[PDB]
């Protein structure tokens, strides 16, 4: 009754979806040809894990998945790996001609030479799902293709499939591990074209993960794969609501509810407490109360921003494994004798704590420990403002000379294209702030 | 899977092209047979952007070699790389252009154009994707300079949207006697403003400096110069040549590095830079490697780049060495020498290791940057165009060929302008 499909564009989207597949099928205990032991004694679907993995007739579990790219390298990297035989190969689209690190490539030119394939896999998938709620759109904020292509599957899944809610989890540039010098003119052209387009939008920046794998993993040189298995944690323990049974955030018109008030503010926050090394793994352990405290650390965000700057709008907290509902609101009430949290002057309700009691499973062989009490903080806050501020200066520092225009004007973008974007991200830094002043 | 069409034209641009090949086929574990025998698996993947895989593992280069003489063509076939490259795709004429730009871009290299563009449409037409181009040439000589400019603008015809990058050798008056340098070198260069989306502008000027007093040479040769033109260019495409963070694969090159669409000569360089049979002396780690990354009498164009401003750093370290340390170099460069820098361009220096080394070296570092200081070459050339001009000497050779006088003083007019568009673009601040 409840499906969605996972769209992963670019490198970026691709990769983090192949680690998030790989911990969803960690976590539900499918094995990697797609048999399950235990719930395929069933056979049938409708078990709260039939919103992202379809079942076949031979009783493999092929997920909902679609991944896209203008480049065939990590497509063919996932058409290799552990799950070569669980992902389709109708729904893994590759590409000839990358977008280049360019908006205007991946949205203009090649993106739009490409888009009616996605497309037709998308409705391909959309036909066998009764009960479709949206879509999951895995990208990234700095790339060509996953910002492009990613704006223009949204404007094309806001023109066909305009009763669906879209979610997003995007990947907000860091300057530690860039591929580009143009990735805010990208992010701030893709935001500005997917903020009619999208409906709650979990961007989560590399430079947060880079130090939360330095100061935590110990990995003075953090490389792709750890930063992927890190926040295929966060996104599989986001989605670990979903995909579960009923507490909150089980739809995604749920997500647009608990945390969503603005259609323009809808970027949500997310945190986590037992981030731990595995060599760390047997010295000690954590408490609710600590694990509820580091939820509210700003230094183990996902977004690297200040929210005791910022007033608070929501707070779904969403506890994994064996936590006991009594000690919780004891953590609840030690947050808010803290007046650093300041909500809205409007009814507030409070920290919307579920609980799942299935336990956290991380990788083996992954940096990140085996835990017995984890915690996703999804907060919408004004600190955000923050991270769109910087990246409008990196905007304007760039764009008042002019610079790297011509690649954009030169793939079939208009001039008055940029200051549109700057325009808009100027009225949702107003409107975070309209918000931000009571 | 992308592909770069590689093309030389000229004397100068076959001697290096030749050097390059071998050292690129050094560096990637092929023999002059084409046969793979390296060690590492890392060398095959990403080898189709030059070399054109055959049956049964033949690795023969994607290298057009063209000229107006066949002596190079016998000279390249002297050496090993001649039964390395196709024998179909040489190229040569009857007669060379004999230091005339308009007769190698006007009779000579229009008669030759067809030809080579019958061997460029081969080429391009087995490609699965094809990436752009790649050329190497000399803008003092006639048939580099002339034909090379015409075959590039004929490519932007046939191809207008591929990448053009060109490896530019710009001459000087201290390893050539020939005058009419400056004539083929500014009408070249105007031409390479406007057509051409890449430049290297490698300076044999620079090239003499580093031999003479580097490299303690009192009679620098031809072999010592493209030694370090060959290890420049080795290094500078193993960011094409190898998958890493920074892949940069040409288009992507191309958008990093260049912000401004005439504005787009960079300015390589290699840190450990040795004559040859002296390589093995030399002490390598990170911040000396860093510190001579970035020395103008290490950097292979005869500019001042602390009188410049950065405006794009692509550094690519090459060898086995800490990232960690590496960039925690570069970081303290670019914040201790801020003002080198452009502040309205944020975070223009990019950093890459790639773990496989040039041979006869642990630890390289090839640096390519777009800086403002490559003003000052344009100066030294266009003013000594400007002496060669203002009272015509050897302008009959050139309006003999059917070339207006108009095209001087338009080439003149189009690099004064790229100066004085350097020059805003080093006094302005954000
Ligand atoms: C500062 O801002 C905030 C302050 C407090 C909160 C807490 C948050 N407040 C809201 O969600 C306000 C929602 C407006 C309506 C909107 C107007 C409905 O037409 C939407 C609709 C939804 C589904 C189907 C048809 C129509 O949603 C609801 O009634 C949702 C629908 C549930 C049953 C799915 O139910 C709830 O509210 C819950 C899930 C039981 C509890 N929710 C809360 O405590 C959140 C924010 Cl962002
Ligand atoms: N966390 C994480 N970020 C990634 C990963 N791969 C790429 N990125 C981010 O992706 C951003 C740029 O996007 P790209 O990697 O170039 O991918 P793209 O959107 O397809 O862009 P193109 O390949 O040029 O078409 C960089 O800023 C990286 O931060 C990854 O595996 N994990
Ligand atoms: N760095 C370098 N420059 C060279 C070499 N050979 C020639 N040159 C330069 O390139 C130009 C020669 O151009 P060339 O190809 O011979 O044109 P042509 O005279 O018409 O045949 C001269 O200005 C030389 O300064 C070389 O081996 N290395």
């Amino acid at each position: 009754m409840r499906e969605c499909i996972s769209i992963h564009v670019g490198q970026a989207g691709v990769q983090i979806g192949n680690a998030c597949w790989e911990l969803y099928c960690l976590e539900h205990g499918i094995q990697p040809d797609g048999q399950m032991p235990s719930d395929k004694t069933i056979g049938g679907g409708d078990d709260s894990f039939n919103t992202f993995f379809s079942e076949t007739g031979a009783g493999k579990h092929v997920p909902r998945a679609v991944f896209v790219d203008l480049e065939p390298t990590v497509i063919d990297e996932v058409r290799t790996g552990t799950y070569r035989q669980l992902f389709h190969p109708e729904q893994l689209i590759t590409g000839k001609e990358d977008a280049a690190n360019n908006y205007a490539r991946g949205h203009y030119t090649i993106g739009k030479e490409i888009i009616d394939l996605v497309l037709d896999r998308i409705r391909k998938l959309a036909d066998q799902c009764t009960g479709l709620q949206g879509f999951l759109v895995f990208h990234s904020f700095g790339g060509g293709t996953g910002s492009g292509f990613t704006s223009l599957l949204m404007e094309r899944l806001s023109v066909d499939y305009g009763k669906k809610s879209k979610l997003e989890f995007s990947i907000y540039p860091a300057p530690q591990v860039s591929t580009a010098v143009v990735e805010p003119y990208n992010s701030i052209l893709t935001t500005h074209t997917t903020l009619e387009h999208s409906d709650c939008a979990f961007m989560v920046d590399n430079e947060a993960i880079y130090d939360i794998c330095r100061r935590n993993l110990d990995i003075e040189r953090p490389t792709y794969t750890n930063l992927n298995r890190l926040i295929g944690q966060i996104v599989s323990s986001i989605t670990a609501s979903l995909r579960f049974d009923g507490a909150l955030n089980v739809d995604l018109t749920e997500f647009q509810t608990n945390l969503v008030p603005y259609p323009r503010i809808h970027f949500p926050l997310a945190t986590y407490a037992p981030v731990i090394s595995a060599e760390k793994a047997y010295h000690e352990q954590l408490s609710v109360a600590e694990i509820t405290n580091a939820c509210f650390e700003p230094a183990n965000q996902m977004v690297k921003c200040d929210p005791r700057h910022g007033k608070y709008m929501a707070c779904c907290l969403l506890y994994r494994g064996d936590v006991v509902p009594k000690d919780v609101n004891a953590a609840i009430a030690t947050i808010k004798t803290k007046r650093t949290i300041q909500f809205v002057d409007w009814c507030p309700t409070g920290f919307k704590v579920g609980i799942n009691y299935q336990p956290p499973t991380v990788v083996p062989g992954g940096d990140l420990a085996k835990v017995q009490r984890a915690v996703c903080m999804l907060s919408n806050t004004t600190a955000i403002a923050e991270a769109w501020a910087r990246l409008d200066h990196k905007f304007d520092l760039m764009y008042a000379k002019r610079a790297f225009v011509h690649w954009y004007v030169g793939e079939g973008m208009e001039e008055g294209e940029f200051s549109e974007a700057r325009e808009d991200m100027a009225a949702l830094e107003k409107d975070y702030e309209e918000v931000g002043v009571d | 899977m992308r592909e770069i069409v590689h093309l030389q034209i000229g004397q100068c641009g076959n001697q290096i092209g030749a050097k390059f090949w071998e050292v690129i086929s050094d560096e990637h574990g092929i023999d002059i047979a084409g046969n793979y025998c390296g060690n590492a698996s890392l060398q095959l993947e990403r080898i189709n952007v030059y070399f054109n895989e055959a049956y049964s593992h033949k690795y023969v280069p994607r290298s057009i070699l063209v000229d107006l003489e066949p002596g190079t063509m016998d000279s390249v076939r002297s050496s090993k790389i001649g039964p390395l490259f196709r024998p179909d795709n040489f190229i040569h004429g009857n007669s060379g252009a004999g230091n005339n730009w308009a007769k190698g871009h006007y009779t000579e290299g229009a008669e030759l154009i067809e030809n080579v563009m019958d061997v460029v449409r081969n080429e391009c037409e087995s490609c699965d994707c094809l990436q752009g181009f790649q050329l190497i040439h000399s803008l003092g000589g006639g048939t580099g300079s002339g034909m090379g400019t015409l075959l590039i603008n004929k490519i932007r015809e046939e191809y207008p949207d591929r990448i053009m990058n060109t490896f530019s050798v710009v001459p000087s008056p201290k390893v050539s006697d020939t005058v009419v340098e400056p004539y083929n070198a500014i009408l070249s260069i105007h031409q390479l403003i406007e057509n051409t989306d890449e430049t290297f502008c490698i300076d044999n000027e620079a090239l003499y400096d580093i031999c003479f007093r580097t490299l303690k040479l009192t009679n620098p040769t031809y072999g010592d110069l493209n030694h370090l033109v060959s290890l420049t260019m080795s290094g500078v495409t193993t960011s094409l040549r190898f998958p890493g963070q920074l892949n940069a694969d040409l288009r992507k090159l191309a958008v990093n590095m260049v912000p401004f669409p005439r504005l787009h000569f960079f300015m390589p360089g290699f840190a450990p830079l040795t004559a040859r049979g002296s390589q093995q002396y030399r002490a390598l780690s990170v911040p000396e490697l860093t510190q001579q990354m970035f020395d103008a009498r290490n950097m292979m164009a005869a500019c001042d780049p602390r009188r410049g401003r950065y405006l794009t750093v692509a550094c690519i370290f090459r060898g086995r060495m800490s990232t960690r340390e590496v960039d925690e170099q570069l970081l303290s460069v670019q914040t201790k020498n801020s003002s080198y820098f452009v502040e309205w361009i944020p975070n223009n220096v990019k950093v890459a290791v790639c773990d496989i080394p040039p041979r006869g070296l642990k630890m390289a570092a090839t640096f390519i940057g777009n800086n403002t200081a490559i003003q000052e070459l344009f100066i030294r050339v266009s003013e000594q165009f400007s002496a060669m001009f203002r009272r015509k000497a050897f302008l009959h050779w050139y309006t003999g060929e059917g070339m207006d006088e108009m095209e001087f003083s338009e080439a003149e007019g189009n690099t004064n302008d790229l100066v004085s568009e350097y020059q805003q673009y080093q006094d302005a601040t954000a």
